[PDB]
């Protein structure tokens, strides 16, 4: 059915709308914009001369071009049957990309929403839904892109996550105050994050091995999604969902990265509450893998070896780990797994370790405070 | 009584165009070497502008069923609607394809339709199907029908692009009509006969010279004239003729005596042609009209007119034989002939006389495929170097 509905549809190219017609079409990314800029403009987005009557044709003309995405990216052939080099899956997909480009799905990608705010008075002024560009639109943009040209570039990879990926995730994070994280835009944009955004990502963790050159996109997003992740509104599936990214891709990363993402770690770790579930586990993984890092001190041969402050914060984070499950109530699931927590941890660090006097200068804890995080 | 295309099957492939409310017949056209798109070459305006149907004719080599090209790739028939067909470029011998690039002709799902070496992959296969109602899938496919034609790489149509201001054929999803004509058919050939569309020379006399013009004295305006000449210049590729029918179907047929042609000289590309002023020269393809540059062969001097003869539908009879038979050229309109100013290798004017000499008679020898390829090279690359050379003195 999906072969069917392609040939039909190339045989039709009308169906495709003014933009893709091909006749001087402005494009995918030129047709999003001009439908931004007719949904902002009242005269052509509304009748002019009950409610429900009103059609905003911006978001009209942006939800027929996704769902034209959506359709041509579920008409793409499954991964197992290129594989195994069937020459029609291959010409059906060789099809595809010839009627979208991949620039015009990255700059679609690109635009970004537009947040809600709160007021003078406390009460948020919400961007209306039925109007505008929604995270659903680009939610089709990212299975297209996932079911038709495929991620399977370090470059491309690292390119997207700038552009577009990036700045949603750290929307999502910024949303997430008391008041505006029941929000429909906080909900739709969870919605969006968790089941297209984060699955690619973790379906394209390997990519993530040689990424030494690009040390600083990688921090900021283990951040972004650790916040998104301490976010309060998430659902149990969502809540799963990012644990699983983050999870597969702290694996992946170089043990010297992860640096930053320990030091917020081993502030927030001792807390052990409920949230502590997933920074105990990953915490557990690190320290399993990258065992000789630490230990041996030649450590990874082309890694290296600690700088003695991983060690501080490692050694910091054994004992607050230590001091807070004993005077902690017996809880049957934390005990289990903190104890492999602090095993592995102690496992890594070397048995005759130097406690260096000389403490950090100035430890910006306080700068991620408890209320607010900054 | 009806004729069925076939392989191995000489064709060109024709389309309509209705530019500013008039009807213009063109052919899908393609040089090998260089350039190898495909373009498009006027023969409706045949009468003032001779046309180039050596680039444009194609051969039919292979006529497979869907499902044994498809069983293929994973691995004299008469053609067949719903079969894939191999074209092959007579001149070239390279194979019609889609190129997969575009030049963004205005049209960003369109592909370019150019020439490939090698048969195998999935774009140089076309699928042909009824273009009239008429027609059904598996029914033989007559010679005086419309074909629509499906590229299988990529199921674009083999489509003439109106929208730009040139017209284009290109691969789109919009479908455009085309028309196969017979050129020719390779085994009713008859060896050592004349057939339409031969490089030969025009060797007169016991001592054979060879109707030429000047040789290389880079003088473009002074090779425009024709001179009889002897000697090496027999074996040299300035002194090959090309004889072109004045009918675009069955251009390949056996030329016969009393029919009109055109002679095309291969290096320089100009065509012989008769001055007002009773002299012979060659002019150019844009000025080169069928009152000019017309000529018949006939057996005799006898003064008897040929009359009108009904063109048949076919290779025809042969008639005229190579070496054996004795022709004498004779311009359509003037009805002069041609002949030896005898005025003094050799280097004795070619004049254009009422009566002329009594041995005015020629013999005709054809030439080696590959040395008419390498003369039409020839012409090819000092066209477009003497472009170069022009863009750079600019």
């Amino acid at each position: 059915n999906a072969n069917v509905v392609v040939r039909l549809l190339i045989r039709r190219p009308e169906c495709f709308g003014p933009a893709l017609r091909g006749e001087g079409g402005n494009g995918l990314l030129a047709a999003m914009e001009e439908a931004i800029k007719i949904a902002e403009d009242p005269s052509r987005d509304g009748p002019s001369p009950e409610e429900d009557d009103t059609i905003h044709m911006g978001n009209a003309i942006m939800t027929f071009y996704s769902a034209l995405i959506d359709l041509l990216g579920r008409c793409a052939p499954e991964m197992h049957l290129i594989h195994a080099g069937k020459g029609e899956a291959i010409r059906i997909r060789s099809i595809l990309r010839s009627l979208i480009p991949l620039g015009d799905l990255v700059g679609v990608i690109s635009i970004a929403f537009q947040m809600p705010t709160i007021a003078k008075d406390g009460n948020v002024v919400e961007p209306d839904m039925s109007a505008g560009f929604c995270p659903d639109h680009k939610a089709a943009m990212v299975l297209f892109l996932d079911r038709v040209y495929g991620i399977e570039v370090q470059d491309f990879l690292l390119h997207l996550l700038e552009v577009g990926f990036l700045p949603d995730l750290r929307a999502a994070a910024s949303l997430d105050t008391a008041a505006l994280s029941a929000t429909d835009m906080a909900l739709a944009l969870n919605r969006y994050l968790c089941t297209a955004v984060l699955p690619l990502l973790t379906r394209c963790a390997p990519l993530f091995a040689g990424t030494e050159h690009h040390a600083s996109l990688i921090d900021s997003l283990l951040h972004t999604v650790y916040r998104l992740s301490k976010g309060c509104s998430l659902t149990k599936a969502q809540r799963d969902s990012i644990e699983v990214c983050l999870l597969s891709i702290c694996g992946q990363l170089r043990p010297s990265m992860m640096q930053h993402l320990l030091r917020r770690l081993v502030f927030d770790v001792p807390l052990l509450n409920e949230h502590a579930k997933m920074p105990l586990k990953l915490l557990t993984n690190h320290y399993e893998r990258c065992w000789k890092y630490y230990c041996l001190p030649g450590g990874w041969g082309n890694f290296g070896a600690a700088s003695e402050e991983e060690l501080h914060l490692s050694r910091k984070l054994f004992w607050g780990i230590f001091d807070a499950l004993s005077q902690k109530k017996y809880e049957q699931e934390l005990f289990k797994l903190a104890l492999p927590c602090l095993s592995a941890v102690a496992g890594a660090l070397p048995p005759d370790y130097m406690e260096s006097n000389y403490v950090s200068m100035m430890e910006k804890q306080s700068s991620m405070d408890s209320e607010g995080n900054f | 009584e009806i004729q069925f295309l076939r392989t191995d099957d000489e064709v060109v492939l024709q389309c309509t165009a209705t530019i500013h409310k008039e009807q213009q017949k063109l052919c899908l056209a393609a040089e090998g070497f260089g350039n190898r798109l495909c373009f498009l070459e006027s023969t409706s305006n045949s009468k003032n502008v001779p046309p180039d149907l050596s680039i444009c004719t194609f051969v039919l080599e292979q006529s497979l069923s869907v499902r044994a090209l498809q069983e293929m790739l994973a691995n004299h028939r008469t053609l067949l609607y719903g079969h894939a067909i191999l074209l092959r470029h007579s001149y070239s011998g390279m194979y019609l394809c889609c190129l997969s690039t575009s030049r963004s002709s205005t049209d960003k799902l369109a592909f370019d339709v150019g020439l490939q070496e090698d048969t195998t992959g999935e774009a140089c296969w076309w699928t042909i199907h009824p273009a009239s109602k008429q027609r059904s899938e598996g029914e033989k496919v007559r010679v005086g029908d419309d074909l629509i034609l499906v590229s299988v790489s990529s199921e674009r149509y083999l489509h003439l692009s109106y929208g730009n201001g040139s017209l284009h054929v290109d691969a789109a999803f919009q479908q455009t009509l085309w028309s196969v004509a017979p050129i020719s058919s390779g085994s009713e050939a008859a060896q050592g006969y004349l057939i339409g569309g031969d490089v030969l020379r025009l060797l007169h006399g016991h001592m054979d010279e060879c109707l030429t013009v000047p040789s290389g004295e880079h003088g473009e305006e002074q090779r425009r004239t024709v001179h009889y000449e002897g000697g090496a210049v027999s074996v040299h590729a300035r002194s090959l003729w090309r004889l072109e029918t004045l009918r675009v179907a069955w251009s390949g047929s056996h030329i016969r005596w009393g029919q009109p042609f055109r002679l095309r000289h291969v290096t320089t590309g100009k065509y012989l042609s008769l001055m007002e002023d009773k002299n012979l020269l060659l002019m150019d393809k844009e000025k080169a009209d069928v009152k000019s540059t017309a000529f018949t062969f006939r057996s005799s001097k006898e003064k008897l007119d040929v009359g009108v003869r009904k063109e048949v539908d076919g290779m025809g009879t042969s008639e005229i034989k190579y070496g054996d038979s004795v022709c004498y050229i004779q311009h359509v309109d003037t009805g002069l002939w041609l002949t030896y100013q005898s005025v003094d290798s050799i280097q004795r004017k070619a004049i254009m006389h009422h009566e002329g000499h009594m041995d005015d008679g020629i013999s005709l020898s054809r030439s080696q495929h590959e040395e008419s390829r390498t003369a039409r090279v020839i012409w090819s690359t000092v066209f477009l170097f003497n472009r170069f050379i022009r863009g750079l003195d600019a």
